[PDB]
């Protein structure tokens, strides 16, 4: 049901984002704010997905050798500029995007946007250090030094994607990274970082104008563009089961189970957002100030009752888009005797959703993830995020007026039927790590997903 | 949009006791900050799955009980 | 239930009443496992019943054939019974 | 969908009587037949009737509670949860001779006996549980107004408790 | 009962590893409550004075009625099928070594089950009951004037038919709770698997077992409605459709196939009494068949050439009762009991070492 | 059960299963109690029943004293009822 609009005057005053496109292609956006620190780097439309198989763990490596010393610097080198700047340079990598990008003081903003060209053009890619990285990134692909939170993330895209790239880690496999060298990564350079598929964003005390004239004057001599991807059918989603049984690894029990989602630029994404935020999340050891017992949010109050003690010790809710495709469901963290009623408890939650869902709590979760959202938005790192993931995702930037504006219209039938549609009496994938005796199988579960009620 | 902040907010000070914006480090980075953006040794996405609550985990530990029970007292039959 | 090694749990949560049978036939997994499966609505479902079924049918076939001895004596037995019941009719009666 | 309408017709009837006044903080004048009737039937009713008849019942009472030395607000059960919850919050003091009285009360009952005349001059009316009432009543609306406002779906009989709501287990005889 | 139902239906673990042999006794439960319904159903039409004369009442004038007798009468049959197969099974796989307590709950419900049905033949009303039972009942005829308590009268009369119905109306009841005492053992000593170890390969019952099981019981339901219609196997003595005269004896007096085992222990052996006491032993010494083995081993899993044997003479002791008293079958008879006491040694006898 | 407070336990030995009733059926004492009894076999067991006679009869008739008016209003009906079934079969019969 509709209840009004709640824009507000204050969404409209924010600065605007100003996105450009260079003549190469490399799309450039800045939004002014009224800070004495910026943000300034590149979102790269790379990741693991667009790797090979035999290929798979070149683009983390690399990642993690751009800043050890370029053609024109060196490590010691570009390290000490850096800190003299008062800046820190950072990057990640993902699946589907990745970044570089470096905090500074508005004084460090230019210099800056030259030393991340250098690295990302003319990395210096030496033996040595790449030889000890080898080391490092195979100490990591252990998983006895991985944590269960980051096991269980990569055995549900293992799980749910088995036909296509998006199974693959970003790690890569052992026998991958045993074998990478600098041709790999040079090759990888060469493919996928190029101008058609970067945005320089830059946050702060900046002016388009000038941020606009140094990234062409830098980045003249990128390769304006790569051979378009080749196109695939739609992500097939597998309904599997990858357990690891270990009941010599503690009482506490990891387990996650998702649906199948939407893409970034699906119509419901917006709706999937809400249900994300519907199912919330809990800790035992962070209640927060109304207790589990009298919690609005229906899970989390039915959960603290079972048994007197409560059925989860941690549990969260997930949406994971990419282009094409998108994971929605929940992660779970409790006792061994436990999971049942968990699990049994989160899928009558999201089933709930499809038959009984009450306004107070979508209003409830609207305001919440508002909250969410904006706070992400209060630092510049935090808006370089956003302008750098949103233009990636849907080519724009959405403002924050446009985001509640849309956000609006979805009420609770608006979720019911979304929820019907796709999640209702759907197929499920199920990833676990630990004693999971409780765990029944994924058939049993998927009946979970419909009601013999209503 | 993306999130990027988990669905439980944290409801604790930043700062540590006794230490200010001044000599807290670098908060984006540090290793005693509450706020450091994490690290990256797998790939980004993890973030989403992870406890950001910085106690340890006790399995178990009751958070059903209205006040029916002594601590250290089984319930027989819930009564 | 099963030995007090295997039924003995990890876990301080209570056993709901309505798994006590579940949680009494738990097994302690030594060394761990990984178990993987599909769901049977993305599966054939009636193939393996053929793929399987010459195998089924030959080991089964190879197992009962231990019976045809004992098979054998007893039909001999049966017949020798048969007939000298009607020897011992035609003899009592039967001019 | 005619849902959909009873729906605007539910939410435009409960807005337009937001902040009503309750009807026993309205300044009310009695209807002029009411007032006849209550200057011919009423004064004669409790005279005759009424009066007397209450006066019985009340004397009764109160020698009731003077016999098993008991006050009017220990005959209380606990079975009530408006009950219940106030004796939570009783001090012991109050606690304490409240259990004197109502164990003194089961013995001389159960024995057939009466408390002995110099122990009975006593006023049982005190209504010494009142404030302790109040709270917990004022807990409990609160409670039902901001937690118990839908009939809300649970999975059933899972945890030793039926789903319908109860929050105790094995409370049911389908929980056994 | 709710969570009761939960814990031993839905949340129920059984090994994933197991055959439809383990599905006989899913069949009988569901038949036995047939067997309880259309007694009492019938019931509302028959008339224990004369129930030669109400059966036929019931097939021709209560709607349906035919139906109801002929469930009634074939259904029992199924009883004893089922349940025959399921102790063959138990024996195949030695299921009594470690589950003990579930083989004692049965064979009760064996014992109830064989006076159950004799009494219910006998309500029929029919030349072969009465003379069948006028031969049972002189087996006791030692005991002094217990045959006279029993019967109520000098001969079997409406007399003796108004009490064994009240016995044939209740003790099906008291199987009925047997039947929890059985499936109470049956979920506390878990079940035994087609393996002879223990491995964790368990599966909830609802979603799995009860679908299988299902798809057996159905099985069975169309083998039995081709039975119930239309006869194709005889199950039922015709000599049961004649009007009792005690003064014309019966062509044979032989009781329904599910009693030939029993019949002709009976009927080979010399002395009334000594038959009598095989009739015992034979429901008495399979219950300690493992009692004095020593052995680390529940001799699991083996050719099992023994439990063919024994098989097979229970089959040949029914062929023989069926057959009449020519001597030649009772000589041969008489080697098929010493035979049968040979291999009940053979389970019995604890090995020594070389 | 008694009321959650009543029945809460002060120790941490576990409920035995024969005693579950029992143990619902818990009180919390305040401020204590001084229990005291003998033993049946070392007291007089019929002295009470005739010491409590005269105030048990007493306390049980002024008591049941509250229903005298109701029953009279009721036997009056009665003979009323009574009189006017004999007068009217008198009238429609007996001549
Ligand atoms: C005023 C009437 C308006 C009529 C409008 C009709 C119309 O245009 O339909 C669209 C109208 C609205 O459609 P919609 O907008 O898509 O909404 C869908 C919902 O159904 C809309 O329903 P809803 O979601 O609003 O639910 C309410 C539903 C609730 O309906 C009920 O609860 C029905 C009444 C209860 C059952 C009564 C049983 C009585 C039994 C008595 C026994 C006595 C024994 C003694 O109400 C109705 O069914 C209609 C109510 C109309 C008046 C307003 C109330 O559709 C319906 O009304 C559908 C009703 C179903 C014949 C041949 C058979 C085969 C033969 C084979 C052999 C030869
Ligand atoms: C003349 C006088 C006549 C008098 C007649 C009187 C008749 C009285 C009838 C009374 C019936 C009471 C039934 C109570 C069922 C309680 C089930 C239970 O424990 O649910 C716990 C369950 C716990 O809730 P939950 O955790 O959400 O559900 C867990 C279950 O997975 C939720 O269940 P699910 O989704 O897994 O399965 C749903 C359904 C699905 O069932 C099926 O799909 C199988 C249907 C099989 C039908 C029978 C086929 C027989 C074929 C015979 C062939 C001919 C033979 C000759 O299966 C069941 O509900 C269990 C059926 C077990 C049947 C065993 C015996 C078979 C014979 O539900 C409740 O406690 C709430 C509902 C309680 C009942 C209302
Ligand atoms: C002109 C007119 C022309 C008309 C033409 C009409 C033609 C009609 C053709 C119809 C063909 C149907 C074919 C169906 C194939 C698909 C089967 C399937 O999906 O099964 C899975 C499905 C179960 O799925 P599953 O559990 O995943 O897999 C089952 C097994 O694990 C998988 O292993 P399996 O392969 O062994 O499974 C086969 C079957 C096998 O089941 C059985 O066979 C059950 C009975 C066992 C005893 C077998 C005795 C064998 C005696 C052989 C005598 C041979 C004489 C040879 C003479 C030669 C002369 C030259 O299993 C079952 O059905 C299980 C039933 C469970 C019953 C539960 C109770 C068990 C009690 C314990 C065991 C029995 C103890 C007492 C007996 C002891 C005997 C010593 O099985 C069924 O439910 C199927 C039922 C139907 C069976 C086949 C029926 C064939 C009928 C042919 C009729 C031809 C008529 C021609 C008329 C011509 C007129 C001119
Ligand atoms: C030796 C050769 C044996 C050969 C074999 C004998 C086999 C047994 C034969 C039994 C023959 C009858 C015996 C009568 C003497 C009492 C026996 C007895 O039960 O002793 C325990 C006990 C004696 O009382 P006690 O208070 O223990 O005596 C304590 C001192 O010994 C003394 O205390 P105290 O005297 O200072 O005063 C306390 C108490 C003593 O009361 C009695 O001893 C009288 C007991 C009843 C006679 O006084 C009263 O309660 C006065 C009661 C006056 C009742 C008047 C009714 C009209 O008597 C009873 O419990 C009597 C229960 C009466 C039930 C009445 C309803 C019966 C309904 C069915 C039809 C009858
Ligand atoms: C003269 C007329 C004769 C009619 C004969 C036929 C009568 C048919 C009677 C059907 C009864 C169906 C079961 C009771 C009603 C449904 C109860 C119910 O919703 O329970 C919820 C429960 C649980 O269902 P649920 O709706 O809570 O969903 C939880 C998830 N699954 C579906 C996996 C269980 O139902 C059952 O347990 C069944
Ligand atoms: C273990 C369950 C039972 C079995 C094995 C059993 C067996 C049988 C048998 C073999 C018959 C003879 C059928 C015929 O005449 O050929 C019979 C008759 C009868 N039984 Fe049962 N019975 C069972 C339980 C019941 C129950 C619970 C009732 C109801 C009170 C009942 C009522 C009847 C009646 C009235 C008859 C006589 C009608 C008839 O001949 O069909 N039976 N029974
Ligand atoms: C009224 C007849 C009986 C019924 C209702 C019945 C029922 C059942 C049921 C439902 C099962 C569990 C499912 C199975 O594994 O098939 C079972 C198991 C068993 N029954 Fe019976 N039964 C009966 C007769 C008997 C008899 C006469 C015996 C003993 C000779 C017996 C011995 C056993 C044993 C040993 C098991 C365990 C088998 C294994 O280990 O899994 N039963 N029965
Ligand atoms: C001792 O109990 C008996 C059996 O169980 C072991 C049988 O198998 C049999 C044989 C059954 C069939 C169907 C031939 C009978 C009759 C019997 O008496
Ligand atoms: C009519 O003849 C019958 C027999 O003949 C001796 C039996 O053995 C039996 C079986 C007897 C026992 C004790 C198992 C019955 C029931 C029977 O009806």
């Amino acid at each position: 049901y509709y209840w009004g609009s709640t824009v507000t005057t204050e969404m409209h005053n924010v600065s605007p984002t100003q996105v450009t496109r260079l003549p190469n292609g490399m799309r450039v956006a800045t939004q002014f704010s009224y800070t004495d620190s910026a943000t300034v780097g590149l979102w790269i439309d790379a990741g693991a997905r667009y790797e090979t198989k035999e290929s798979n763990g070149t683009a983390h490596f690399l990642e993690r050798v751009l800043y050890l010393g370029t053609k024109n610097r060196s490590r010691d080198q570009l390290e000490t500029e850096v800190e003299n700047l008062g800046a820190n340079l950072n990057s990640y990598t993902g699946r589907e995007q990745t970044a570089f990008y470096a905090k500074t003081t508005k004084d460090g903003i230019l210099p800056c946007i030259d030393i991340l060209a250098d690295c990302i053009l003319n990395p210096k890619l030496d033996g040595d250090e790449i030889e000890k990285e080898r080391v490092r990134i195979t100490q990591d692909l252990q998983a006895v030094n991985q944590s269960y939170e980051e096991l269980l993330y990569d055995k549900v895209h293992t799980a749910c994607y088995r036909d296509c790239s998006l199974g693959q880690t970003v790690i890569g496999p052992e026998e991958n990274v045993a074998t990478i060298k600098r041709d790999h990564m040079v090759n990888y350079l060469y493919n996928n970082f190029t101008a058609d598929r970067m945005v320089l964003v830059a946050v702060g005390p900046v002016d388009h104008a000038q941020i606009v004239k140094e990234a062409e004057k830098k980045f003249a001599n990128i390769r304006p563009t790569a051979g378009p991807r080749m196109l695939e059918e739609k992500p097939y989603f597998c309904a599997s089961e990858l357990v690891y049984r270990n009941d010599d690894m503690g009482p506490t029990a990891h387990i996650a189970i998702a649906y199948e989602g939407v893409p970034w630029r699906s119509p419901d994404y917006i709706t999937f957002m809400l249900m994300n935020a519907i199912i919330g999340s809990y800790d035992k050891k962070n209640e927060g100030l109304v207790p589990g017992l009298q919690s609005a949010n229906r899970i989390t109050q039915t959960g603290a009752t079972r048994m007197d003690v409560g059925c989860f010790d941690y549990y969260t809710g997930f949406n994971i888009a990419y282009k094409d495709t998108g994971l929605f469901g929940f992660y779970i963290a409790t006792d061994e005797v436990a999971v049942e009623h968990a699990v049994g408890d989160l899928m009558f939650g999201v089933t709930s959703f499809s038959y009984s869902l009450t306004e107070e709590e979508v209003m409830k979760a609207k305001r919440e993830l508002k909250t969410n959202f904006f706070s992400g938005l209060d630092n510049t790192t935090g808006v370089a995020e956003d302008i750098g993931r949103q233009i990636l995702a849907y080519g724009r930037r959405l403002s924050p007026a446009e985001f509640v504006e849309r956000l609006d219209q979805i009420d609770s039938q608006e979720v019911q039927r979304v929820a019907w549609n796709r999640l209702h009496d759907a197929e499920i994938t199920m990833t676990g790590v630990g004693p999971l005796h409780g765990l029944l199988q994924l058939w049993d579960l998927r009946r979970q997903t419909w009601w013999w009620r209503y | 949009p993306p999130i990027q902040k988990p669905l439980l907010p944290s409801g604790r000070a930043v700062l540590k006791h006794g230490r200010s914006m001044l000599c807290s480090g670098n908060l984006s980075y540090d290793v005693n900050s509450t706020i450091k953006a994490p690290e990256c040794k797998r790939g980004m996405g993890f973030t989403q799955f992870k406890r950001f609550t910085p106690v340890p985990i006790e399995s178990g530990v009751s958070v059903g009980n209205r006040g029916w029970f002594f601590p250290g007292v089984i319930p027989y039959q819930g009564h | 239930p099963n030995t007090k090694r295997d039924i003995r749990r990890l876990g301080s949560y209570p056993v709901p009443p309505e798994s006590k049978n579940f949680w009494r036939g738990r097994f302690q997994v030594p060394g761990g496992q990984i178990q993987q499966g599909v769901s049977p609505m993305q599966q054939k479902i009636f193939f393996q019943w053929w793929w399987n079924l010459p195998t089924r049918y030959f080991w089964r076939f190879t197992k009962w054939s231990d019976f045809l001895i004992p098979s054998l004596m007893w039909y001999t037995g049966f017949l020798m019974c048969k007939n000298d019941v009607e020897e011992g009719t035609r003899s009592r009666y039967w001019y | 969908s005619f849902h959909r309408a009873f729906a605007r017709v539910v939410c435009n009837y409960n807005k337009s009587i937001e902040g009503s006044v309750p009807w026993y903080q309205v300044k009310r004048e009695k209807s002029p037949f009411q007032q006849v009737w209550d200057e011919v039937f009423t004064p004669i009713w409790f005279k005759l009737v009424k009066g007397p008849y209450e006066r019985w019942e009340y004397n009764a009472l109160v020698a009731r509670y003077r016999g098993m030395g008991i006050m009017a607000d220990d005959a209380m059960n606990d079975k009530d949860m408006i009950v219940e919850r106030a004796l939570d919050i009783i001090p012991e003091d109050i606690r304490i001779q409240r259990y004197r009285r109502m164990m003194r009360g089961a013995v001389l009952a159960g024995r057939k006996l009466h408390l002995p005349l110099e122990l009975q001059n006593y006023d049982p009316m005190v209504p010494y549980m009142a404030p302790y009432i109040e709270e917990a009543k004022f807990q409990m609306q609160e409670e039902q107004e901001l937690l118990a406002y839908h009939p809300w779906d649970r999975r059933l009989y899972t945890a030793g408790v039926s789903g319908f709501g109860e929050t105790s287990m094995h409370s049911t005889f389908l929980t056994m | 009962f709710i969570l009761i139902i939960k814990d031993n239906i839905i949340l129920y673990n059984i090994n994933d590893s197991i055959n439809y042999l383990w599905n006989i006794g899913y069949i009988i439960m569901v038949v036995m409550i047939v067997q309880v319904i259309t007694g009492i159903i019938i019931n509302l039409y028959m008339n224990i004075n004369n129930g030669y004369k109400g059966i036929i009442y019931i097939i021709k004038e209560i709607y349906y009625g035919y139906i109801l007798r002929y469930i009634h009468n074939n259904n029992s049959t199924l009883i004893y099928v089922v349940v025959y197969l399921h102790i063959i099974r138990n024996l195949y796989y030695k299921t009594y070594y470690y589950n003990i307590l579930i083989w004692y709950s049965g064979m009760i419900m064996l014992y109830q089950l064989i006076i159950i049905g004799f009494i219910g033949y006998i309500l029929g009303w029919g030349q072969l009951s009465y003379w069948g039972i006028t031969v049972i009942i002189n087996l006791i005829s030692g005991i002094p004037y217990l045959i006279l308590l029993i019967s109520g009268n000098y001969y079997i009369t409406i007399v003796t038919i108004k009490r064994l119905y009240i016995v044939h109306f209740i003790l099906p009841i008291i199987l009925i709770y047997v039947e929890i005492i059985h499936v109470y053992y049956i979920h506390y000593l878990i079940n035994n698997n087609i393996v002879e170890y223990n491995v964790n390969n368990k599966i909830i019952f609802n979603n799995y077992i009860l679908v299988k099981d299902n798809n057996g019981i159905i099985f069975i339901l169309n083998i039995f409605i081709l039975e119930l219609n239309n006869n194709i196997f005889i199950i039922a003595d015709n000599d049961n459709l004649i009007e009792i005269n005690i003064l014309v004896t019966p062509i044979h007096i032989i009781p329904e196939w599910y009693y030939l085992y029993w019949y002709s222990i009976l009927k080979l052996l010399p002395n009334k009494y000594s038959g009598l006491y095989i009739v015992v032993n034979s429901i008495s010494i399979i219950n300690i068949l493992s009692e004095y083995k020593i052995v680390i081993s529940e001799y699991k899993n083996y050719k099992n050439i023994i439990w063919y044997n024994q098989i097979i003479q229970y089959i040949s002791m029914i062929y023989i009762g069926i057959q009449l008293p020519i001597i030649e079958y009772i000589n041969y008879g008489r080697y098929i009991i010493i035979f049968n006491i040979l291999l009940l040694i053979m389970y019995l006898y604890p090995k020594k070492k070389k």
